This record gives structure tokens, sequence and C-alpha cells, in this order.
């Protein structure tokens, strides 16, 4: 019943396999949110970034897509959710009367993503199917190309947990910190970097597009 | 006023701001791109232009609406009025639409504004 | 003055901006639409509308404080009066709800304000 | 001048906007609320009135001040003086305290401005 | 007009405001520093000069976008032409190059506005 | 002009706004307090004053500016020359440097402008 959607680089025949992995096993919600734990500082979130949007997923792969640097391809995949998949919200109100403070900046941001974490992995057999993205630079937009179904996905009548997600990290120290970004107010975490990548060709390098701070965007499209 | 041509649940892509003299006096314009993903547009182009000294005329509002929406990736109705400039190497830049107002999408199926 | 007329905990989702001309001269207005729920509300459109080259009225601050609200999506309060605008092409779009106040509310039954 | 009343390490945890009209005149406002880490100290309310036709008192630069501070949480000073303002309904909400200075605190025993 | 110089695919990773003083008269001016990776620049400053009471000129609009930019940290083509300052220790510091527009580079070889 | 005094790779810590009435002209002040790294330099508060209806001193262009860099954390270079104010109210609080102009630092020994 509740669907959602990752891009990423790596075939069909891969992650229909495989899924989607998070770096690690921290569970500091903020501190993901804030796409360091996920993306830009030490790689160990506990946590899957999702969005319900087809449009933001357009947005994420055009922002490779328009590099020359980007040799790769890119494919939406869209992905059935379910009891391990989480809106942010509730685990908001869970963490800031427990003190943790969320920023009006910060609030403003999440509520760009559309997004739905799931936490450790998302089996193959969630995903639905994958359509291959194709760019065209002559009027510089991003379309459908080929679809690819998963053979081994798994049908079901399931949807997003209402709930607060558990054993989550509650910070001694919560200060306010740089917002990782990219792209038009696009989390970091939903950059390609967001989940565990192959790294058994050493000699391999792939383009990630230029990364910012969010509170200096915001600031100048507020006030 | 003329409301009746307008483009749903659209982005902004690109922005452009720019001074130029023309015809013999001073001008401000600013430009917006539009894209809908996956499907090509008859018009990509509106612009906002304003001789410096003339009246009021919403300028700087228009101008900051647009770059916030470019900004979060929104999606966005945009309507247009059909204007010809005759600074014309800016039509073959920037095409003979003048913006005339911008309004959010809700939904795929909602956009706020005149219809 | 009349500030009788409110929706509480509710907020901005949809946000219009444009220029249009009546009467020979150039206006400006801004529009918000409010929620609460997955139901639509039967009162959910507030506008202010501004004639270029008059007094301040406060026109731009209120913009920005409803672009602020529907920015976060935070809960607030809404002041709203009865206004039969002048040109209706246009209530046909935005209604004739005039938009007075913008208040935060830090719980779910406190909203700052008069009531 | 007199800045002699202020409120140290604060929060601002409520903001207000609006036009009004009162004993023919009319104005803008707006207000902030204040908390100390949610002890709810004797005066929490500091507002900034504007009346259409006046000459530029900083509203605006002062309420993008407040704005931002709301939106960070940041801890902060607030100067305040006596300003009885007319409309008598405006006072019930709002009491009698206007805002006159804002300042950052960098550490829990230090603000900016005068002491 | 001359559009005719401009840098594509630059981003602007340096900024510089302020305030000075040349023959008794006050202006205010804003420069940006551009780079380019693995294609060299030739130039690395634009800047835009405003003397105090002069007409408008685009001054806060072109400083607008820059500032936007320089957040984004995004790809962008520079418009500038030759403005051999009055100041010349302006020039030692900041060069003889003028801003004359901004435009968002959708693509690596494909930039808004004209060529 | 006097660009000889400055910090650079510091960062804005703290950040002060005001209204006040001095003889019988309104006045508005803007005020940051900077750092460098882990310490407290001999210097650390640059003001802008400015008398409500006097010229154009870019106060708020700089005030806008300050706020973005107070806002990232970011390391700039900070212009300042000497100016004692003669409201010395202020001095105290304040001291006797005025802010002049400001910079970015793309690494941690480049920063913009005259040297």
């Amino acid at each position: 019943t509740d669907f959602v959607y990752r891009v990423d680089s790596r075939p069909p025949e891969e992650i229909f396999r495989d899924g989607f992995r998070s770096h690690g096993f921290n569970r500091n919600l903020q501190q993901h949110l804030r796409g360091d734990s996920c993306a830009a500082g030490s790689r160990d979130s506990a946590f899957i970034a999702t969005t319900t949007s087809l449009i933001e997923t357009y947005n994420i792969a055009r922002q490779y897509y328009s590099s020359s640097g980007f040799h790769g391809r890119l494919y939406r995949y869209r992905i059935r959710a379910n009891n391990i998949f989480y809106p942010i919200q509730p685990s908001v109100n869970y963490l800031t009367q427990r003190g943790i403070t969320f920023s009006g900046f910060e609030r403003i941001m999440m509520r760009e993503q559309n997004e739905i974490v799931a936490v450790e992995h998302i089996p193959g057999e969630n995903i639905v199917e994958a359509v291959e993205l194709t760019y065209d630079r002559f009027n510089s937009q991003v379309s459908d190309g080929p679809g690819t179904t998963n053979a081994r996905y798994v049908p079901g009548s399931t949807f997003v947990n209402p709930g607060v997600i558990p054993q989550l990290v509650v910070p001694t120290v919560s200060v306010r910190e740089r917002i990782n970004a990219f792209g038009s107010l696009i989390s970091a975490c939903f950059a390609l970097k967001g989940v565990r990548r192959d790294g058994l060709n050493k000699r391999a390098t792939y383009y990630e597009p230029e990364f910012y701070d969010a509170r200096g965007v915001l600031k100048e499209i507020i006030k | 006023a003329d409301y009746d041509k307008y483009f749903s649940n659209v982005q902004i892509n690109n922005l452009s701001y720019g001074v130029y003299t023309s015809g013999g006096k001073e001008s401000q314009f600013f430009c917006i791109g539009i894209k809908r993903d996956n499907v090509t547009l008859p018009i990509h182009n509106m612009c906002k232009v304003d001789v410096f000294g003339s009246h009021k005329q919403g300028f700087d509002a228009m101008m900051e609406m647009a770059k916030y929406y470019y900004a979060t990736g929104e999606s966005i109705r945009v309507y247009y009025k059909e204007n010809v400039w005759s600074d014309s190497e800016f039509k073959k830049a920037f095409s003979t639409n003048e913006l005339i107002s911008l309004s959010t999408c809700s939904s795929s199926d909602y956009c706020m504004g005149p219809q």
C-alpha cells in the first residue's frame, strides 16, 4: 500500500538481489538527518533514506547526469514499505520532549524531502521494479528509459510503521550543526553514498556532486 | 486580468538575472526556465523586465519567489503572458513570455490559483 | 479591530503570488492555502491585495511570515476578515477572505494572539 | 538611551504578526514570546508596533532578527522598554513591553550589548 | 547590449562586501571570486559598484543572486564587462571587471542566456 | 580608503541589533562579535550605526551579509576603522570600531580583498 523510491547506479540485476544496506547501526537520528552519519562524515548510519516523491527522484538524478564527470547509469527503484519503514515525524516528537531540539531550518529541510527511512536493510523482495533513467542534454531533461520488473518481488498489503523508531539514540550533546545537502535542497542521505556501495574494484571511482551546508542556502531564501 | 495561460505541476530548473542598456535606457531582467519531468514542454522560459525608474511591478517579489522555488525544486503552477519585448536577442535567448504569477502544487492534481 | 475570526492549529500548505491590472492600475496579490488534516477545510484561502504605488500596508511583511510558516509546515493560527474585493475574477479563485494575522501555536491548545 | 531592562539567555518560543485598525489608525505589529527553558518568567511578551504613515523605526530588521532566532531556537538577550500602546485590546493580548533590541548569547554567561 | 564576455560553468568560491570613500563621496561594493576546475580561468574577479545617491542599477538584486550561488556552490555562467573604475586602489584589489549578469547552468555545456 | 585594519580567518560568534534615540533623532545599530577559532581577539566588536532618515550607508546590505556568515559559522576577514561614536552608552558596550567590509576565506591563508 505505501510505496517509496530510491535512485541508484547499480543494475536491476544486483539490487533485486541485494537490496539496500545502511552504512552501519548508528541510530542517532539527528546525525543521519543532517547527512553526516549517512554521507558526509563517519558513514555509519542505521537508516536508509527513501522518498515518496517521483519528482524528487528526477531532481536527484539530474545532479549526476548534468555533470560530464558522471560515467554511470541511473535507475529509479520502486520499493514497498512495511513495518520497518518509518516516517520521521513521530520520532522527532519522541526526541523533542526528551530535550533534543530540531531547528526551524532543519524542519524546513525535512519538509522538502518527502522522506521515509528504513532501518538497516531493505530486502530485494520489497523492490517491485526498476526504471532506467535516460539523460538528454538536448533540452537537459531526464526521461524514463526501459522498465525492469523484479521477478523476485514479493506482493503484499503493508504500510509504513506509524510509530517511533525503536532504540533511538538520544544524544547528550545536542547542538546546531551543518545540514549536508546537494542539488535543490536534497538531503545528502539521498545521494549514492547514502547507502553501502560496492568496493571490490580498488581502482574504480564514480562521480558525486557538489555538497553544501543547507543553513546558508535556507538563510538566503528565508528573510 | 489574463490568467488564462499557465503550466501546472512544473519545476524551476534554471534562473537568470541581468542588467542591460537597450533603446537608450537602463533595464533589469530575470528569467526562469521550467521543466516537467519526462514530458517535453512547448514553452520553457518566462521573464520579467523592468526599466529602472518605472513604476513598481512586483519585480523583486516575483524574483524572490522564483529563487525560492528553484531552491526547493518544488512543484508549481506558472502563469504567463505573451509579451513582445524588443531587445530581441533577448527573445532569442529568453523568449517572448512574461511571467505573471507563481503558485504551489500540494498534489499532482491540485494547484492554487485561478483556473 | 476585528480579530474575532480565525482558525487555530492549522498549516499553510499552499502559496500563491501574482500581479494583475484592474481599472487601469496595476496590483499585487498573494494568498495562502491552509489545511488541518486529510480532509480539505471549508474555508482554506486568505489573500492580501496591494495596489502598486500606495502606502505601506505590511504586504511584504505578511508575505514573508506566510512563506516562513509554509516552509516549516508549522502549526499556526490564521486571522482573517471578510473582504469583498473589487476585481471578481479575483474572488473566483481566492474567495472573499482577507488575511490579517499569523501566530504560532506552541502546543495543540495555545496560540499567541487575541481570543 | 534606556537599555537597562532586559532578559538574558532566553529563547523565542512564539511569534505573532498582524495588521490592525484602532482609534482611526492603521498599524502593523509583531510580537515575540520568550521562555527560559520551560520556566515561564514574569514578562514573556515584547512587541513592536508600526503606525502606517510614521517614519522608519527598524520594524523589518527587528522582525527578521526575531524570525531568525525563533528559527534557530538560539539563546538570546531581549531588551525592552515600556510603551503603553493605544489599542486597549492590543495591550490585553501583548502587554505594554516594546522590543528595542536583540542580542545573541554565545555562552550561558555572556550576552552582547550594554549592561 | 554587450553580453559578449562570459565564463560558463564556474563557481563562486569567494565574496566581498564593503563601503569606501573616494573623492569625498561614499560608495558600496561587492565582488565575487570565481573558479573553474581543470579549465583554468584567465580572470577571477567581477565587481559591482554603487555610488550612494546614484540611481538604481540593480546592485541589490545582483548581490542577492551572487549570495545565493555562493551558498549553493552551483555551476553558473557569469557575464562581465570592462569598467576601469575611478578609485584605482579599488582595482589593485578587485581588478577592472564589472559583473552584469548571472545565469544557472542546467548542464556542463549548456547555460541559460545569450551566446 | 582605510582598509588597513582587518582580522583574517575569524568567525562571527555574536550578533546585536537595536533601535535607540539620542538627541532628537532615532538611530539603529548593528554589531558583530568575532572569534578566532578557540580564542578571543584584542578587538572583537564591530558596529554600524545609522540615523533614520540619514543618507544611505549600506547598513542593511552589511547587516544581511553578517547574518549569513553568522549563520554558516564560516571563516571570514573583517575590515574595520576607528570610529569613536559619541553616544558612549554605546562605546562601553561596543567600542570605537566600525565595521567597513566583510570577505570570505576560501582557504586557511587566503581571504579576498585588499591586503
